[PDB]
RNA sequence: GAAACUGCGAAUGGCUCAUUAAAUCAGUUAUAGUUUGUUUGAUGGUUACUCGGAUAACCGUAGUAAUUCUAGAGCUAAUACGUGCACCCCGAAAGGGAUGCAUUUAUUAGAUAGCGAUGAUUCAUGAUAACUCGACGGAUCGCACGGCCGCCGGCGACGCAUCAUUCAAAUUUCUGCCCUAUCAACUUUCGAUGGUAGGAUAGUGGCCUACCAUGGUGGUGACGGGUGACGGAGAAUUAGGGUUCGAUUCCGGAGAGGGAGCCUGAGAAACGGCUA
RNA sequence: UGUUACUUUGAAGAAAUUAGAGUGCUCAAAGCAAGCCUACGCUCUGUAUACAUUAGCAUGGGAUAACAUUAUAGGA
C-alpha cells in the first residue's frame, strides 16, 4: 500500500511540474512579442 | 536540573489560561505535541474550565478515555494534549465542534462551528526544503509535514488543510493586502490588513497591520497568520472580529448594557 | 575524569576562578585512541551521549584511499607513517591520526590503471581504451613512486572517532611540499 | 614593509604632482 | 609563499590536481580560490578574492559565518598573530546623580590577512562562533585613522 | 490471577543557601557550534506454515550470628537473550560486479538572471568511486469475523530506523553588582594571550597535546582582600530624589557529612545509586 | 551614505506583588468570582488596563552636545 502511495504521489507531482513547464515556455513565447513591438 | 521538568507550578502557567491562583499548587503541564506549551490550551482546561463538562481532573480522564473527544479529526486521550490555534475540537455525542481562535483580549475562545466548516483548518508554512531522495516537503507551525507541496508555496504562506483527505486544498501567499490575525504578543487576537513589511537584514522583520477602523499596529513576522486573500478571511471569526476596543469604549458598552439589560 | 570545562582555567585578565560547582558528565573527555598500524585489527565500540556510537580504532592495517585526479577509490594496505605535522614522535610510534602522511600499497591502483588505460606503471574494448589514452597524463613525481610500489597518502578520517583510516593520494604541489620535508 | 611604504609614497607623490601640473594647465586655458 | 607551517595549508573542498581547467567556474570549483559574501551589506575586499593566504577563520575565505551582534570600535592592540584587541567606548548612566561616566570594554577579534590595521584605526566586528578562549568576533571593515 | 521474568519510572518533586563577586543571575542575543526517551506529522527498496540455547517464579539440598547475605541440583516461558527467510562499471550486446538504509573518505553537480533556501554557507539535496567485520530494514500481541474458490482481507496494540516538530539542555553575544589602595601591578617553566596541525567532546574553544609567536589585564581600579554575600521577581519606608533589606513557597543556580571517581540511562558526575 | 549621544513612536517583553477596571464573600482583609430570569437555560458571561531603570531592536525629529574630517583636494 505504501509503495503504491509513494509511486502514485511521485507520478502526480511530475505531471504537475511538466504541466507548468509548458506555461513557462508558452508564456515566454507571447512575452517575446513585446520585444518586437 | 538533571533532566526534564514534569511539573508546572500554577503561578508559572500562562496567564491566558485564567487559572485562579488559590485553586492549587500546580497547573496542567502541557504534553509535547503540535503546539508549544506556552501557545496552547490543554484538553483538561477546555473540558473542565471552559466547557464545564467535567467538574474535576478525574472526570476529564473519564471523558477522554471513552474516546469522545477528537482534535483535528483524530481521537485524543491525553489530558494535557496541546490543542492550539486553528485546531478543530469535535465532540460527536454533543454534536459540537469548535475552532480555537483568540479573542481580541488575547485569550483562546472556543468558536462554535458548523458541521461543514469543521472539515478543514488553516496552517502557517514554516519552511520548504528538499528531503531524502530530493523530494521537496514543507512543514507548518502545527507540527505537520506535507510532501510534494505545490511549488508556489513558500515560507510564511497559509495552507488550507482538509482534515479528511489530509491534503492541501488551497493556499494563500504572504503579501501586503491580505487579512491577517496576530497570534502572539501584545496585539494577539487582533485582525487587520497587512499594509507593509519592513525587512532588516540579520534581524526580525516587522509588519504593519491596519485595523478595519483605521487603527494601525506593528508586530513581528512570526506573530502573523494570514486568514484570507484580499479582505475576507477563509474562516469564521468570533463576534469581535478582531476589533480591539479601548477601555473607555468598552466601559461605554457596559454602561449601556445595564440601562437596557 | 578528563574534563573540557573552563572552570580550571585562568580568566583572560589572569585572575583565578574559584570553584562554584563540581564537574559535569556533559563536559567530559576520554582517553585518546592512539591508533597504531598493525595487522591485528581492533576497534572497540563506545557508547556516547544520546545513546549514539563512536568507533575507537586501536589498531588498523588497511584503509580506503582515493586517487583524486583519476577519481578512483580503492581499499589498500597501510605500510608506514612517514610524516606528521603535529609531533614527530607520532611518526616513530606509527600512530594513525588525521592529516598524517603515510605510504600505502600501490598494487590496487596499478590494476585499475592497467584495466582503464591498458598501460603498465576484445575488439570493442580496445576501441575505448585507446580513446581514453588520448587524454592520459600522469605526473612524473606520482609515476616515479609506482616503481617502488608505495604511494604517499594523507589520512583524511579520524581513526579515534570513526574507527577507520581513509585518505587520498598526494599529488600536485601538496606532494611536492611533503616530499621536500622527507628529503634529508 | 619598507618597500611597501616606499612604493605607495613614491607613486602618490608622483600623481600628486601630475594633478598640480594638470590643474595649472587647465587654468591657463580657461583664462582665454 | 603562504606555506610557512609544518603542514600544507589549503582550502577544504578545493581540489588542486584536476585534469580539467577551472576557467569558467564559480569560486571553490575547478581549483579556483574559494570566497563568499557575508551579507549584511558588507563588501568582500579585493585582497581576499585575489589573495593567496590561507585562513580558515577568515570571514570571506574561511569556514566561519557572521551572525549575532555587529559592533564598532577602535584598534587598541595589533600585536597578536591575526588577532587584535578592539576598544569599545561607551557611557554608563549613574542613576542617583543623573549623570554619565565613561566606560570601556576590550573585545578580542580575529583579523584576516586581507585587512591592514594599526592602533587607532576604526574597525567593525561581526560576531562568530568561538574561535579561541576569548575571541568571538571577526573584523569586517577597517577605516584608517584620520580618514 | 498471586508470584516471577520483561518493560518503564525512580534525572520530576521536596529540602537547603555552604561554596560562589562579571561568577551565579537579569534583560538581550547566537547555535551556519551541538545532543534531545517521549508527543505530533511524514517517511522506510525490485525452517519461513516461523530458528536456537538459556534462566526466573516453582521445586529441594544448603551455608552463615547476620542483611531484598549467598552456593549447588531438577523444570519451563517471551516484545528477555542469540540468530536468520526478509542508474554506474567490467565485458565474450550475452554474462558478471555493485545495486535498501546507515556508516567513512574522495571526486562531482548545486546555473543564470530542468535547477530549492538564507542577510550570509563548497547549504538543503543529487550523482559517482569505494569503504564498515553496521544492536537498522517486525521470527511480537488483542479483537472481529468476512469475502473469494486453499486464496484474500478489517480495526487496533507494541516495537525498529530517518527527517521535521514538541519537550529541553549545553555552550554563548552585549550591558549591568556591595565595602576595601594600610591591595599597584597581575598573568606566562607546570596555558598565561594568540597562531598552525592534531587529540578529545554531543559539538565550539588552550578543552588537551606538539610546535611556534610574545602576548593578555590594569586609577574607566586589574590583581588581591572583606562579606554575619546564592542572584533575580521583589520587601520596608518613601512629597520628590532616596535609604535599607531580599535564607524562605515564583524563576535561575548550587549542594546532599567532606573530597574524588563512576555505572546504568534519552537524560545524572545521581547520593531515599555504586566505588575509594 | 562620517560615527554617536539626546528625543519621539512602536515592537518585544513571566506570573505573583504594586497601581488599577468590573463584582454587596452580610462588611472587611480578601477572593476571582458571578449576574439574569425560572428553562431542561441564557448573558459569544467576566477573569480589563497601566507601570516595568539601564542595555539591546526598529521608525520619525536634528535644536543642543560629543568625536571625526578640511588646501600640493587621491575633491565634485
Ligand atoms: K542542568
Ligand atoms: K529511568
Ligand atoms: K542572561
Ligand atoms: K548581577
Ligand atoms: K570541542
Ligand atoms: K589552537
Ligand atoms: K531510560
Ligand atoms: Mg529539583
Ligand atoms: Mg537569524
Ligand atoms: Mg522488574
Ligand atoms: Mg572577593
Ligand atoms: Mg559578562
Ligand atoms: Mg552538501
Ligand atoms: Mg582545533
Ligand atoms: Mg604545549
Ligand atoms: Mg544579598
Ligand atoms: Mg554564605
Ligand atoms: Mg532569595
Ligand atoms: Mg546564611
Ligand atoms: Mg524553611
Ligand atoms: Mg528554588
Ligand atoms: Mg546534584
Ligand atoms: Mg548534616
Ligand atoms: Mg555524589
Ligand atoms: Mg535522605
Ligand atoms: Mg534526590
Amino acid at each position: 500500500k505504501r509503495i503504491a502511495k509513494a509511486k502514485s504521489e511521485a507520478a502526480d507531482y511530475q505531471k504537475l511540474l511538466a504541466s507548468r513547464l509548458k506555461e513557462q515556455r508558452e508564456r515566454r513565447s507571447e512575452s517575446l512579442a513585446k520585444k518586437r513591438s | 536540573a538533571r533532566g526534564l521538568k514534569k511539573h508546572l507550578k500554577r503561578l508559572n502557567a500562562p496567564k491566558h489560561w485564567m487559572l485562579d491562583k488559590l485553586g492549587g499548587a500546580f497547573a496542567p503541564k502541557p504534553s509535547s505535541g503540535p503546539h508549544k506549551s506556552r501557545e496552547c490550551l490543554p484538553l483538561v482546561i477546555i473540558l473542565r474550565n471552559r466547557l464545564k463538562y467535567a467538574l474535576t481532573y478525574r472526570e476529564v480522564i473519564s471523558i477522554l478515555m471513552q474516546r469522545q473527544v477528537m482534535v483535528d479529526g483524530k481521537v485524543r486521550t491525553d489530558k494535557t494534549y496541546p490543542a492550539g490555534f486553528m485546531d478543530v475540537v469535535t465532540i460527536p455525542k454533543t454534536n459540537e465542534s469548535f475552532r480555537l481562535l483568540y479573542d481580541t483580549k488575547g485569550r483562546f475562545r472556543l468558536h462554535s462551528l458548523r458541521d461543514e466548516e469543521a472539515k478543514f483548518k488553516l496552517c502557517k508554512v514554516r519552511s520548504v526544503q528538499f528531503g531524502q531522495k530530493g523530494i521537496p516537503y514543507l512543514n507548518t507551525y502545527d507540527g505537520r509535514t506535507i510532501r510534494y507541496p505545490d511549488p508556489l508555496i513558500k515560507a510564511n504562506d497559509t495552507i488550507k488543510l482538509d482534515l479528511d483527505s489530509n491534503k492541501i486544498v488551497d493556499f494563500i501567499k504572504f503579501d501586503v493586502g491580505n487579512v491577517v490575525m496576530v497570534t502572539g504578543g501584545r496585539n494577539r487576537g487582533r485582525v487587520g490588513i497587512l499594509k507593509n513589511r519592513e525587512k532588516h537584514k540579520g534581524s526580525f522583520e516587522t509588519v504593519h497591520i491596519q485595523d478595519s477602523q483605521g487603527h494601525e499596529f506593528a508586530t513581528r513576522l512570526g506573530n502573523v497568520f494570514t486568514l484570507g486573500k484580499g479582505s475576507k478571511p477563509w474562516v469564521s471569526l468570533p463576534k469581535g472580529k478582531g476589533i480591539k476596543l479601548s477601555i473607555i469604549e468598552e466601559a461605554r458598552k457596559r454602561m449601556a448594557a445595564q440601562s437596557a439589560t | 575524569g578528563i574534563s573540557r570545562d573552563s572552570m580550571h582555567k585562568r580568566r583572560a585578565t589572569g585572575g583565578k576562578k574559584k570553584s562554584w560547582r563540581k564537574k559535569r558528565k556533559y563536559e567530559l573527555g576520554r582517553q585518546p585512541a592512539n591508533t597504531k598500524i598493525s595487522s591485528n585489527k581492533t576497534v572497540r565500540r563506545i557508547r556516547v551521549r544520546g545513546g549514539n556510537v563512536k568507533w575507537r580504532a586501536l589498531r588498523l592495517d588497511t584503509g580506503n584511499f582515493s586517487w583524486g585526479s583519476e577519481a578512483v577509490t580503492r581499499k589498500t594496505r597501510i605500510l608506514d607513517v612517514v610524516y606528521n605535522a603535529s609531533n614527530n614522535e607520532l611518526v616513530r610510534t606509527q600512530t594513525l591520526v588525521k592529516s598524517a602522511i603515510v605510504q600505502v600499497d600501490a598494487a590496487p591502483f596499478k590494476q585499475w590503471y592497467l584495466q582503464h588505460y591498458g598501460i603498465d606503471i576484445s575488439n570493442h574494448v580496445v576501441r575505448k581504451i585507446e580513446n581514453r589514452q588520448a587524454d592520459r597524463k600522469l605526473d612524473s613525481h606520482l609515476e616515479e613512486q609506482f616503481a617502488s610500489g608505495r604511494l604517499l597518502a594523507c589520512i583524511s578520517s579520524r581513526p579515534g572517532q570513526c574507527g577507520r583510516a581513509d585518505g587520498y593520494i598526494l599529488e600536485g604541489k601538496e606532494l611536492e611540499f611533503y616530499m621536500k620535508k622527507l628529503q634529508k | 614593509e619598507k618597500a611597501r611604504e616606499k612604493t605607495l609614497s613614491d607613486q602618490f607623490e608622483a600623481r600628486r604632482a601630475k594633478n598640480k601640473a594638470s590643474r595649472e594647465r587647465k587654468f591657463a586655458r580657461r583664462k582665454k | 609563499a603562504e606555506q610557512t607551517e609544518k603542514a600544507f595549508l589549503k582550502q577544504p573542498g578545493v581540489f588542486l590536481s584536476s585534469k580539467k581547467t577551472g576557467k569558467g567556474k564559480r569560486p571553490g570549483k575547478g581549483g579556483n580560490r574559494y570566497f563568499k559574501s557575508i551579507g549584511l551589506g558588507f563588501k568582500t575586499p579585493r585582497e581576499a578574492t585575489e589573495g593567496t593566504y590561507i585562513d580558515k577563520k577568515c570571514p570571506f575565505t574561511g569556514n566561519v559565518s557572521i551572525r549575532g551582534r555587529i559592533l564598532a570600535g577602535t584598534c587598541h592592540s595589533a600585536k597578536m598573530n591575526r588577532t587584535i584587541i578592539v576598544r569599545r567606548n561607551y557611557l554608563h548612566y549613574v542613576k542617583k546623580y543623573q549623570r554619565y561616566e565613561k566606560r570601556h570594554s576590550n573585545i578580542p577579534a580575529h583579523i584576516s590577512p586581507c585587512f591592514r590595521v594599526k592602533e587607532g584605526d576604526h574597525v567593525t566586528i561581526g560576531q562568530c562562533r568561538p574561535l579561541s578562549k576569548t575571541v568571538r568576533f571577526n573584523v569586517l571593515k577597517v577605516i584608517p585613522a584620520g580618514s
